[PDB]
């Protein structure tokens, strides 16, 4: 499929204020369109896949 | 005494059946600018028997979603919410909006209002009161007011101001058979005793959160009534010693020392008739780096033991102390469509 990028792999190592930073920037780029975002169960991953106003690397996009 | 849980269906901008949580003892609702945190703080008010004539719309269907650009999304909507009690199994309460008319329920058994409030009286929420519910301004307007400004609030939050006419009334057949005065002496010690039922445990209470609030015990605050035989008739003092400062009145205080003596104040009124949760909407918008840390981590102290903790917050000096984020992020869509994540904050150091 597309590619898709894990909020929980991207919050390894980070602190609390990182990691909010991260999984607010998810709802960001959400509104902006993006990205679209996936979540199974609550406080399950949240994947990001491609959105219709980002056509870059999501990898590239969250480093 | 846990909101463990809100379900939606078709309300406001939550389109479609939604699960909004679960709440951990500290969970904050974040998201970019956008209309779906005040619609998820309106569900919460909506679910525990606000009336549509508070909740800024003109009708009950106008609470369903889409109904306001005359294309409503079903007949039906609800809002639902699991309370846990220790000891007693999961309640859920609901209020469905079907046509016209709200139904309400507790555990799918179909209650009137009167029942359902009832119920929810009992756990400690008061709808009346908004006990649960901190609106936006609640602190810029608490830290506004004057002296004689707090005691008319403590004269309604204690039910006293209501026996105001009939306090006066009696004085009046007083000034004019000395056994009139023993009826105004009756009228005046229950004014009183309402009045200090409730001021009395507000000023017992303000001290120790003032403390808390300062990270401090240098800190200390005082309520005591100018009128201490009639409280009613006159004003409230407030005077704290603020953290390497003189005891000063509140409406004396430095710019930020202010705000957090006036959240200690709030914190107070709302320690007479608690809830087991406490929605704050914003209430860091009036916090700034001096204070934001210290309030953030006194809810998060409080959240523990007291009360279960809630915030809609636009700060990240603030949300960040939370165990819980929900995100609220908008789709596209005919009206405006709100949705949710959950993020488990806890996992990270810091």
């Amino acid at each position: 499929g597309a590619e898709s990028i894990s909020l929980l792999e991207l919050c390894r190592n980070t602190n609390r204020k990182q990691a909010a930073a991260k999984f607010y920037s998810f709802l960001v780029l959400k509104k902006q369109q993006a990205i679209e975002l996936t979540q199974e169960e609550p406080y399950s991953d949240i994947i990001a896949t491609p959105g219709p106003r980002f056509h870059g690397s999501l990898e590239v996009l969250f480093q | 005494g846990f909101l463990k849980l809100i379900e939606i269906e078709n309300f406001k901008s939550y389109k479609g059946r939604q699960i909004i949580g679960p709440f951990q003892r500290f969970t904050a609702i974040i998201g970019p600018n956008g209309s779906g945190k005040s619609n998820l703080m309106d569900a919460i008010s909506f679910v525990l028997g606000e009336k549509t004539s508070n909740l800024r719309v003109k009708t009950l269907r106008d609470l369903i979603h889409g109904a306001p650009v005359g294309k409503p999304a079903a007949n039906r909507a609800f809002v639902s919410m699991v309370y846990s009690e220790e000891g007693a199994e999961d309640r859920t309460f609901a209020r469905v909006i079907v046509g016209g008319s709200s139904e309400y329920k507790i555990n799918n058994k179909v209650v009137q209002l009167h029942e359902y409030s009832e119920e929810l009286e009992k756990l400690g929420i008061l709808i009346k009161a908004r006990n649960f519910l901190v609106f936006q301004g609640a602190v810029e307007s608490i830290a506004m007011k004057n002296p004689k400004e707090r005691t008319a609030l403590f004269e309604e939050i204690s039910r006293s101001g209501e026996l105001a006419q009939e306090y006066d009334k009696r004085k009046k057949e007083m000034v004019k058979a000395k056994k009139a005065k023993q009826a105004f002496e009756q009228i005046k010690k229950e004014r009183f005793d309402r009045f200090n039922a409730c001021f009395e445990s507000v000023a017992t209470n303000i001290d120790e959160i003032y403390k808390a609030l300062s990270r401090n015990s240098s800190a200390q605050a005082f309520l005591g009534p100018e009128n201490p035989e009639e409280p009613y008739l006159d004003g409230i003092n407030y005077n704290c010693v603020a953290p390497g400062k003189r005891f000063r009145p509140m409406d004396n205080l430095s710019g930020g020392e202010k705000t957090v003596a006036a959240l200690a104040l709030l914190f107070a009124i709302h320690s007479y008739k608690p809830a087991p949760f406490f929605v704050l909407d914003q209430i860091d918008a009036a916090l700034d780096n001096t204070n934001i840390g210290k309030v953030a981590n006194y809810i998060k102290e409080q959240s523990t033991c007291n009360f279960q903790a809630i915030v809609i917050s636009l700060k990240e000096e603030f949300y960040t102390k939370a165990e819980s984020l929900i995100g609220v992020y908008p789709e596209q869509g005919d009206c405006v469509i709100s949705k949710v994540l959950t993020f488990d904050l806890t996992k990270y150091p810091d």
